[PDB]
RNA sequence: GAGUGGUGGCCACUAUUAUUGGGCCUAAAGCGGCCGUAGCCGGGCCCGUAAGUCCCUGGCGAAAUCCCACGGCUCAACCGUGGG
RNA sequence: GGUGGGGUAACGGCCCACCAAGCCGAAGAUCGGUACGGGCCGUGAGAGCGGGAGCCCGGAGAUGGACACUGAGACACGGGUCC
């Protein structure tokens, strides 16, 4: 059965980018799909989307632009402290700065840079790079 | 100590407090028990080879002390195992030099010069405070030394107060209370040999220590136990400090 | 997939989004209250009264009214008999198991040999204690209720 | 002799192997069995750290007080009773905890002959 | 099959578990841990041993080599067993024999085994009543006592 | 527990026949007259503990980092291997060649007092050098740049005097 | 009455001498909170208290249960299934080291 | 190179024990098939709590051993004063 | 496990008398095997894997098995008794 939401959309994005797609629609919808999405196109990695409305959890539709390598969902939802950054880029990045991880903070969801800017730790839930 | 009490004391296993070489030689003197506790003091035969100097055999420096040229709180102390601790008093009238025995600012003994005229007031923080046969109170000190007082000042001294002795007549001549903008000195842990005013007191449920805070010249803020407070004087310290 | 059979049937209703009953629909919920009550007094179940409201009466789900006596919640047919007394006491899709359990054991007494036949007897008390097992973490059965073939 | 040291078994239920001898710290010694008799006989124990307790072995006199708090020498006729052992009121040994009777009443013990030499005792009404 | 399991947050007793199941599948694991070497070791462990000739015998090569090795029956003081050890060297079977002692090592095959074409044989000779044999092969020494 | 057991201070190749390291060393070990090879690895040993500082600290951030930074490049700059003006980043460039040019056998040869390498590793040993006027025996130890220009020929050597027939021919390369 | 613990004492009293709150026992050191899962013998009580630790190699956790016998004061009188307090005091029997002290929440 | 060889043991080689990070159609390996208990993994929104989790700060985890700079034995190995 | 005692420097099934049926266990009890524990040490880019004689801190022993006297402290390596 169904278990993970957030991973079926970071799968299905990084699918379809592949064979040239220029737009998707993400099934199940939720808050924290929606930040994710915030937080990804913050920084260019895909165009606008927008919430559509049926009678069951809604819809996303995302628009992309061929500006993605690959992107995934970080499971299990290990925690990180504040200073303990460098080993999971090392383990899930290919350079010193490409691409960000995505953690869940008790201030929100935000991409690392942000948060080792702020000096807190949280929960790494994705990698987009 | 498979059968009885230990006798011996490697130099590896030395208290930490000390300044002491501990690979030069394989053992170190065993203190002797007395005023202060292990954490807290240091042997005579140290103070008078090592610190300061004036002997270079343990053999030389146990002919000095024999002929009572140390004073230890204006008493002359012969023994070469005698624990000297914090607070204390070295007089060498012979010399005529004083001093005072502090912690670092890393948690180790040092050796302050005063002068002639502080040199005789002692400051002791009342650890303990109990009724005694006759009704009198006694009050146990920070260096295990006693008084007695009568049932009529029983609500001037409370614990954690300091009283200013004359030494060697041990008579009382001041009383520094404990509250709000006292002036107080780190003795033990992190924040050792810092000095401040008090801000504010906590307390804990179920016998954990209480907590008190700190302001110092700079203005910052600081925790520390409250057993670790020294109080040293109202708004300005009383006694010399480095 | 099914529970048992592993297949993928998609068949199924296809609910439009809306809020708000629509303009041609003139009953109000009284009425609607009535109709519902008379039809369970004719003895039906509770999946037959809503087809009847729709197919006869140009009724859509009664889920497009707000409970009048609770504003937070919408109205279900279970919550209108409620209301009214008319609620069944065991849950009906257990009810409904448990009848075609009972019959089928009798037809395997005079059939010892009929085996393919009991694979369906074992899988129907398989839905049944899984449906009562969630019944009594709701507190919709009482504790101590247990289902025995031979009672 | 009499070791109480701790346990050879496990609460589990499981044996436990001796891993040392017996200290001397460990012992214990033999209980005084205080009877009742003409004349009182005491003896003295060195104990550990150097200190000493007085063990009483035969018992011919009491101390009882009343409520009011006064108290009174006597002397003890018998053992009317004691639930510390079922045949103990037979052979007349007093522990805390007897019932004893005296020329001006019944009285309970309240201190252990063992341990401190006297037998003290509260009136019964 | 599908993807390795458990992965769950939660899971850490069971994949402890697992891994500690599947590690006995490992030869060299379950030798060292249950000491199946030792057991079964004529030299108990040791790097070297002594022992007193009984006799002497010559073993053929394998196929397709073809050639006679001398070795000789060792008797070890240690224990009293008795195996078989190579001579190495050119007419080094000249300078042993019967009766005398003699120190053998391993032979430095395989996985502590034999080596070469003459299997079945572990053991190699080193001295001959305390004088080095490969000493006796070149010279530069004589065999003592006669 | 086992007590402290004092290790080795240089490293092995990891496998002992390369034809080119092997010609490489080679060229080094003649140009620069070292004894045996093991001398040339504990210099090499010398230049990667540098390096392996260096890539440590671009990767680090807090309080102590930036102390033993600093540290680092005094340290550098205090042997002479490194300008006044070098940033960390310059510690990547060094060679073997660099701490080579500072042991006393080179530098003595390239002030002039000796001709070739091998007499100045002979001045060396028998005990002809003085260093900030101290005799030193080690012809391996590097020279710090403070102490480099006072190095002369011991005052109660016999080299110590114009007239002597060595040192006059010394004096004539 | 308080004891030190900043919590409500039980509704009525008792003559049980090992009662912290009417009796001449006292408490020192550590308090657990936990969930009573037997009460089989006279004023005796197993209590249990779950928590997790964390395995360095697997970066995982696993799920470990802890099980304390304590003492059980008539005033007080905890059954099974509900919430107890309990607070560490000198050996009371072979096994028993701890008192209720609080039930929070009956069952 | 004052050392250099032989024999046995442990780590690496080895992603041949695999959390990071392995395999199971034909090469070693999917139970003959299914039902289900514990365990593990579990759909969307709103309100509360604060156990897990994150940040700040008190009390601890002896010395020796490890890393860095400076200082003493000719430099070093070694030893002392400070920072980790 | 409870109730009442004894004994101890001191709490305690440590040991007794009486009343109950409890306590541990597939999240591995019971039993068997092998080992003194730690600070640390060897190896590896790291994650890990292997060892824990020598120096420091803690434990235990004095040919094997039992038991006492003196003392603040021992059931005592250069003190005592039995097999
Ligand atoms: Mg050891
Ligand atoms: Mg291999
Ligand atoms: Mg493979
Ligand atoms: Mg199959
Ligand atoms: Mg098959
Ligand atoms: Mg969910
Ligand atoms: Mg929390
Ligand atoms: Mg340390
Ligand atoms: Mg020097
Ligand atoms: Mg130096
Ligand atoms: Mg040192
Ligand atoms: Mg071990
Ligand atoms: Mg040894
Ligand atoms: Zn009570």
């Amino acid at each position: 059965t169904l278990l993970d939401p957030l991973a079926n959309a970071l799968s299905h994005i990084t699918n379809s980018e592949r064979v040239g797609k220029r737009e998707v629609y993400i099934k199940p919808a939720s808050k924290l799909i929606g930040e994710v999405l915030r937080v990804m196109q913050k920084y260019g990695y895909i165009g606008e989307f927008e919430f559509i409305d049926d009678g069951r959890a809604g819809v996303y539709r995302v628009q992309l632009l061929g500006k993605i390598n690959k992107a995934g969902a970080i499971k299990p939802r290990f925690p990180v402290k504040a200073r303990d950054y460098e080993r999971w880029e090392k383990r899930f990045l290919p350079a010193f700065e490409f691409g960000i991880l995505i953690v869940s903070t008790s201030q929100g969801v935000m991409s690392h840079k942000e948060a080792r800017e702020k000096g807190i730790g949280g929960r790494l839930i994705a990698y987009v790079y | 100590a498979r059968k009885g009490p230990k006798r011996h004391l490697k130099r590896l296993a030395a208290p930490t407090s000390w300044y002491i070489e501990r690979k030069a030689y394989k053992w170190a003197v065993r203190p002797r028990p007395g005023p202060h506790n292990m954490r807290t003091s240091i042997p005579l035969l140290y103070i008078v080879r090592d610190y300061l100097g004036y002997a270079k055999t343990a053999r030389e420096a146990r002919k000095i002390l024999n002929e009572g040229k140390f004073l230890v709180d204006g008493r002359v102390r012969k023994d070469y195992k005698f624990p000297v601790g914090i607070m204390d008093v070295v007089s060498i009238p012979e010399t005529g030099e004083h001093y005072r025995v502090l912690p670092n600012r890393i948690g180790k003994l040092i050796l302050h010069p005063i002068s002639e005229e502080e040199a005789n007031i002692k400051p002791l923080r009342i650890r303990n405070k109990r009724m005694v046969k006759g009704a009198k109170i006694q009050l146990n000190f920070h260096d295990g030394t006693n008084h007695l007082i009568p049932l009529s000042e029983k609500d001037n001294y409370f614990t954690s107060y300091t009283v200013l002795m004359k030494v060697p007549e041990r008579e009382i001549l001041e009383v520094l209370p404990f509250e709000k903008g006292a002036y107080v000195f780190v003795t033990q842990g992190k924040n050792v040999a810092r000095k401040g005013r008090i801000v504010e007191i906590k307390k804990f449920p179920m016998g954990w220590p209480d907590v008190v805070t700190i302001e110092d010249e700079e203005g910052e803020l600081f925790d520390t136990l409250k057993e670790y407070a020294f109080v040293v004087g109202r708004d300005k310290p009383r006694i010399s400090l480095p | 997939a099914r529970m048992h059979a592993r297949k993928r049937g998609k068949s199924g209703s296809k609910r439009p989004p809306r809020t708000a009953p629509p303009i041609w629909l003139e009953y109000t919920v009284e009425d609607i209250e009535n109709l519902v009550v008379k039809l369970r007094k004719e003895g039906y179940s509770t999946a037959m009264i809503g087809t009847i409201l729709r197919d006869q009466y140009g009724i859509p789900t009664v889920k497009l009214f707000r409970d009048p006596d609770n504003p937070n919640r919408k109205l279900t047919i279970t919550r209108i008999l409620e209301k009214h007394g008319l609620a069944p006491e065991i849950p009906e899709d257990l009810m409904f198991l448990i009848k075609r359990a009972v019959n089928l054991r009798k037809h395997l007494e005079q059939h010892p040999k009929d085996l393919h036949s009991m694979r369906g007897l074992q899988l129907i008390e398989s839905k049944i204690r899984r449906l009562v097992k969630y019944y009594k973490r709701k507190g919709k059965l009482p504790k101590d209720w247990r289902y025995d073939p031979e009672q | 002799a009499i070791w109480q040291g701790r346990s050879l078994r496990k609460p589990s239920g499981g044996r436990i192997v001796l891993a040392r001898k017996k200290r001397k710290r460990e012992l214990g010694r033999e209980p005084s069995n205080t009877r009742v008799a003409e004349q009182d006989k005491r003896k003295i124990i060195r104990t550990y750290g150097g200190n000493k307790k007085v063990r009483l072995t035969a018992a011919a006199y009491a101390n009882v007080f009343d409520k009011s708090g006064k108290g009174r020498k006597v002397r003890i006729i018998r053992v009317i009773e004691n639930p510390a052992n079922r045949q103990f009121a037979r052979r007349n040994i007093i522990t805390k905890g007897a019932i004893i009777e005296t020329e001006i009443g019944k009285a309970k013990v309240t201190s252990r002959p063992g341990q401190d030499g006297v037998v003290n005792a509260i009136l019964l009404e | 099959p599908g993807k390795k399991a458990p992965n769950g947050e939660f899971a850490g007793r069971k994949l402890k578990l697992k891994r500690k199941k599947f590690r006995w599948s490992d030869i060299r694991y379950k030798r060292r841990v249950l000491r199946l070497k030792e057991k079964s070791d004529p030299l108990e462990g040791a790097p070297q041993a002594r022992g007193i000739v009984l006799e002497k015998i010559a073993v053929e090569a394998k196929q397709p080599n073809s050639g006679m090795r001398k070795a000789v029956r060792v008797q070890l003081i240690k224990n009293g067993k008795v195996v078989t050890a190579f001579c190495p060297g050119d007419g080094a079977i000249k300078f042993i024999d019967e009766h005398d002692e003699v120190i053998i090592e391993g032979i430095g095959g395989p996985k502590g085994g034999s080596m070469g074409d003459i299997p079945g044989i572990r053991y190699k000779v080193v001295k001959v009543n305390r004088v080095s044999l490969k000493e006796l092969v070149k010279g530069r020494k004589e065999k003592p006592r006669r | 527990g086992d007590p402290k057991r004092q290790r080795k201070k240089y490293e092995t190749p990891p496998h002992p026949w390369i034809k080119e390291r092997l010609d490489r060393e080679r060229v080094l070990m003649d140009k620069y007259e070292l004894k045996n090879k093991k001398e040339l690895w504990k210099h090499e040993t010398q230049l990667k503990n540098f390096r392996r500082r260096a890539r440590r600290l671009l990767a680090a951030r807090g309080k102590q980092a930036e102390i033993e930074r600093e540290q680092l490049l005094a340290r550098l700059k205090r042997l002479g291997l490194l300008p006044e003006d070098a940033v960390l980043d310059d510690v990547l460039s060094l060679t073997i060649e660099d701490i080579l040019e500072r042991r006393l056998q080179t530098i003595v040869y390239k002030k002039g007092l000796a001709r070739t390498m091998r007499q100045a590793r002979q001045l060396i040993v028998h005990g002809h050098i003085e260093v900030n006027g101290q005799i030193i025996r080690s012809p391996s130890y590097l020279v710090l740049k403070e102490e480099e220009d006072t190095i002369t020929y011991a005052r109660t050597s016999p080299f110590a005097n114009p007239q002597h027939p060595e040192r006059m021919m010394i004096e004539k390369a | 009455r308080d004891i030190g613990l900043r919590i409500q004492p039980p509704a009525e009293k008792c003559d049980d001498p090992k009662c912290p709150w009417h009796g001449h026992l006292k408490i020192h050191g550590r308090v657990f909170e936990g969930i009573v899962v037997s009460d089989k013998p006279r004023k005796t009580v197993t209590v249990e208290r779950q928590y997790y630790h964390y395995l360095k190699k697997y970066e995982r956790y696993e799920l470990r249960r802890s099980r304390i016998h304590a003492h059980n004061p008539p005033c007080i009188n905890a059954k099974v299934g509900d919430r107890v307090l309990i607070a560490e005091t000198r050996p009371l029997s072979k096994t028993k080291h701890f008192v209720v002290v609080a039930v929070l929440e009956r069952a």
